[PDB]
RNA sequence: AGAGUGUAGCUUAAAAGCACCCAACUUACACUUAGGAGAUUCAAUUGACGCUCUGA
């Protein structure tokens, strides 16, 4: 049979901010921090604010406070750099820089001739070049960015398939190093999509199953 | 009657008339009393569906419920011959005090001659 | 002792260039003594510093409310990372199970993907990456409204150049 | 008869174990001596990573053979910007690792990357080191 | 866990020479289901980290369910179905409360592998069972 | 000029003493060793120097029973310990099934 | 899933008290790290 | 649409045994000790829900 080659990606940016902790997360890091404490032993802020104290209470009769609004003053004028990009925008879901929490996957869009199909970025092998630089030409080409952005393997994590003269699709793995997204306003019309909202972003099952490569969180 | 009083090199001794053991698994803890053919006698596991109803408190229940059995069936000397990790398990320490003051000696008496 | 037989293989000897090599091992006994990196020793043993200092805090107690307290946050501890570990361990076993197929596909499919695709790129060499942190930021140390971290160029040293 | 139809009954040392790189070719190189580094300038929360990567590698059946620490690093506050001093200190431990597939590679640098904690640094290669 | 293979392997046929040749609901699950479940909060998990277990109770339920098995057990390491029967068991199921008189108060009950004494047994044992025609033979 | 010198030992005439189906009184030795190679069974002993005697007059009989040593043989718990988990270990040991029954009950008096 | 490693104690038995403080990198990310003398802030040049 | 069917992870287990999870020791692992968690897809061998298949 004639089988019609073309090839993929899969593009990934990790969290760059840490989960936030779940209520019994939150208790937990309360109860070990407590039993910390306890435990503790021959502490040096307070070697001098318990008994460096005992001759300041009888010196008078015969350090530890004033040191700690200075701790405070800077930590009152450090406004801290917000982890917030989420209820400003709401809706320029082809940032960048919209989830801090979580992985995220490039989605883009051909309106073909024959189907109008919403696309997870594939590409085309010529009977030369490898599976694996397959994948490494299209971020150049389709999308006219500069992510330098390391790639995982050559082996690839999905395989679906349509015949009709029957089409192959090959999905990889790949990350994100730092991003120049140059002229994000453009119509190569992409988005930034994480897990939870491809959910009303794809229809078909050769997209449906594709979180079957995903870190699931 | 003979113990068998060989096999110093293997693990337990075979020398014995009536012997505990205890099986801890997970979500159950069975104890057995045999004789030396291997024949058990008297058994209280927790597969029991009768103390299923009403873990150390498991343990410690067994040994109230087969002491309560061994006397009603005659078997009054025992021998518990554990790993010497399990003779410090807090488990078998609460097995051992609901066994020796629940009526039973587990020390063997002596096989006499003469 | 093959650190001292290139030495009195040279000092038997005497050439001028034996001269060199003798002078220069020296040099290369502490520069493998510097390459190599038994000298340092860890920070997981105690200083006894903290040695007779144990008394200045040792006050404790325990109340019931707590203790049942206590009790239940473990075993929903216990709960918690219980079912989060099996879907993880679940999402390894599908992730594999969506690799196993993907590559009998193409194997049974094209013998020169059959053999492109068990080797790997050698870039898994040279990875590291750096942790999730609290704050990404948009920037930074502070660009200048009123404070900052970064160190500021005006009669400009960090370094020779600016 | 002394031997028997019932000779070499117990044997004891063909059943247990008694007393660089992975070649391997075409499928290729399964790889071998790794050192994944893991620093951190805490060090709790350097420990419980270690803590979770030797859990994840047995719990794998990939063969780990080290968890030894490198020792740690000794600077103040820089003095790059009334000059400011404060001692903070960086926590580095070695964790090895000696079986691993290519087919396993990517995956389970995966389950190592999402599961990463805050401030932490990887760093996987060869081996040329030692305390 | 080598201990409890390795006594497994002491069970098995081996053709070679051995020591022991020479030497040797659908409701009641749903109502148990429901029961645990129950027993599992009057602990309060506060009688866990020492319980009692009243054995008196237990004991009755197990003469009902899992007394005539165990009792097999002793009917034959006593060895009585050899004598008795000449092998040929039974499993019985009508549990015999027999007891003899220590003269008004209290009873001696006889168990299966009890010792009684015959100044205790000069009388004839006062009997029930509850169950209901039958012959019983000493 | 043969610098070897010493080995003038003469043989220690170790084995078994009471072969199998033999029958032996209680005492008798049923083999001397060095390194172990029989262990005790059933109704066997062992010496200092490591011989296997007979504790009941009986019949000696010789199996391959499964090996267990005991928890504080701190030189062969590694042994087990390093085996793979469908391993069990098989020694060789040396039985006594006792003859004579230990006693019978007989009439002294018509009392 | 970056909290799987998140939580734990000090594993050491004799030890000094350690504080939450926030240092922050030349990046422009602060992290929750723990140090004496409880400073809640520290700025890396 | 056609099909194989179906006990929690697994099981020529029938509510079991292993695995598994958190602590406490261990640099850690391992061991051990204290704990923690669970299943017969549902209705009378049938009928009907869950997946994995063969479809378009
Ligand atoms: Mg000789
Ligand atoms: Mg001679």
């Amino acid at each position: 049979s004639p089988w019609r080659l073309l090839g993929a990606l899969c593009l990934q940016r990790p969290p760059v901010v840490s989960k936030p902790l779940t209520p019994l997360q939150e208790e937990m890091a309360s109860l070990l921090q407590q039993i910390e404490i306890e435990r503790s032993l021959y502490s040096d802020h307070e070697l001098r604010a318990l008994d460096e104290n005992q001759r300041l209470a009888k010196k008078k009769a015969d350090l530890a406070q004033d040191l700690e609004d200075m701790w405070e003053q800077k930590f009152l004028q450090f406004k801290l750099g917000a982890r917030i990009t989420e209820a400003d925008e709401k809706n320029d879901r082809t940032s960048l820089n919209r989830k801090l929490d979580r992985n995220l996957v490039l989605l883009v869009r051909e309106k073909f001739g024959d189907q109008d199909v919403w696309i997870l970025p594939q590409a085309e092998w010529q009977p030369g070049e490898t599976l694996r630089g397959t994948a490494e030409r299209t971020l150049a080409t389709l999308s006219e960015n500069n992510m330098e952005a390391k790639f995982l393997g050559n082996a690839p994590c999905g395989h679906y398939t349509f015949k009709f003269l029957g089409a192959k699709v090959f999905f990889f793995k790949a990350l994100l190093l730092t991003g120049d997204f140059s002229q994000a306003g453009n119509k190569g019309h992409h988005v930034w999509v994480t897990k939870d909202e491809l959910g009303d972003y794809l229809k078909p099952k050769y997209l449906a199953q594709v979180r079957r490569f995903v870190s699931d969180l | 009657a003979r113990k068998e009083r060989g096999w110093r090199t293997v693990f337990p001794s075979r020398e014995f008339w009536h012997r505990l053991r205890v099986i801890r698994t997970q979500h159950h803890v069975e104890a057995l009393v045999e004789h030396q053919n291997g024949k058990v006698v008297v058994s209280a596991s927790t597969r029991e569906w009768a103390i299923k109803k009403h873990n150390v408190v498991a343990c410690e229940s067994i040994g109230r419920v087969l002491a309560q059995r061994c006397l009603e069936a005659g078997i009054n000397f025992m021998v518990y011959q554990p790993t010497p990790w399990e003779a410090a398990s807090d488990s078998m320490k609460r097995l051992q005090s609901a066994m020796t003051e629940g009526g039973v000696v587990l020390r063997e008496p002596q096989r006499i001659y003469e | 002792p093959m650190r001292s037989e290139p030495l009195r293989k040279k000092k038997k000897v005497d050439p001028k260039k034996d001269q060199e090599a003798k002078e220069r091992l020296k040099r290369k006994i502490r520069k493998l003594e510097k390459a190599t990196q038994l000298i340092p020793i860890e920070d997981f043993i105690t200083p006894l510093k903290f040695l007779d200092k144990a008394r200045e805090r040792p006050q404790v107690e325990l109340t019931f409310e707590e203790t049942e307290r206590r009790a239940l946050l473990l075993k929903k501890w216990s709960l918690y990372k219980q079912q989060e570990r099996k879907m993880e361990r679940d999402t390894i076993r599908a992730m594999l199970e969506a690799q196993q197929e993907a590559l009998e596909e193409l194997q049974l499919e094209s013998p020169k993907l059959h053999a492109e695709a068990i080797k790997r790129d050698p870039n898994l060499f040279p990875f590291e990456k750096e942790g999730p942190h609290y704050t990404p930021p948009i920037p930074n140390y502070q660009p200048p409204e009123g404070r900052y971290n970064d160190i500021t160029k005006v009669y400009t040293q960090v370094e020779f150049k600016r | 008869y002394k031997t028997k139809p019932t000779h070499g009954i117990g044997k004891y040392k063909h059943l247990i174990k008694a007393e660089v790189r992975a070649i391997n070719l075409g499928t290729d190189y399964e790889y071998g001596v790794l050192n994944i580094h893991l620093t951190a300038y805490d060090m709790t929360l350097a420990e419980s990573y270690a803590q979770y990567v030797h859990n994840l590698c047995n719990s794998l059946s990939i063969k780990v053979e080290e968890s030894y620490a490198m020792p740690t690093k000794t600077i103040e506050v820089l003095q790059l910007q009334m000059l400011l001093d404060s001692v903070l200190t960086t926590h580095e431990r070695v964790v090895q690792i000696s079986g691993l597939s290519a087919t396993f590679a990517e995956i389970f640098l995966e389950i190592i990357q999402s599961s990463l904690p805050e401030g932490v640094r990887l760093s996987v290669k060869e081996h040329t080191e030692e305390d | 866990r080598y201990r409890r293979r390795a006594e497994q392997e002491a069970q098995a046929p081996h053709w070679w020479r051995t020591y022991r040749e020479y030497f040797g609901r659908t409701q009641q699950l749903l109502e148990r289901k429901q029961a645990i479940q129950e027993l599992r909060a009057n602990v309060e998990e506060r009688a866990a980290r020492t319980a009692s277990v009243p054995l008196d109770a237990v004991r009755a339920e197990w003469e009902r369910t899992c007394g005539p098995y165990h009792k097999q057990r002793l009917a034959e390491y006593y060895g009585l179905y050899r004598d008795l029967f000449h092998g040929a068991t039974f499993v019985p199921r009508v549990p015999l409360h027999v007891a003899y008189a220590v003269g008004e108060d209290d009873l001696m009950p006889v168990y299966c592998g009890n010792e009684v004494t015959p100044t205790e047994a000069a009388q004839a044992p006062e009997v029930t069972y509850e169950a209901e025609l039958w012959t019983l033979l000493l | 000029s043969s610098k070897n010198l010493g080995g003038k030992s003469s043989g220690r005439r170790q084995g078994i003493k009471k072969m199998e189906g033999h029958y032996v009184h209680a005492g008798n030795i049923i083999a001397t060793q060095r390194h172990f190679r029989w262990h005790p069974g059933a109704h066997v002993g062992v010496g200092k120097n490591k011989c296997l005697y007979a504790l009941e007059e009986g019949i000696v009989r010789y199996t391959k029973e499964v090996y267990v040593p005991h928890p504080r043989n701190t030189e062969a718990v590694d042994l087990i310990t390093r085996l793979p988990k469908g391993a069990v270990l098989y020694k060789t040991f040396v039985h006594v099934v006792p003859a004579k029954p230990e006693g019978t009950f007989k009439l002294v008096a018509m009392l | 899933d970056s909290s799987r490693a998140s939580l734990t104690r000090v594993h050491r038995q004799a030890y000094a008290r350690l504080y939450p403080v926030l240092l922050v990198k030349q990046d422009g990310s602060t992290i929750h790290i723990r140090y004496r003398e409880p400073r809640r802030m520290l700025a890396m040049p």
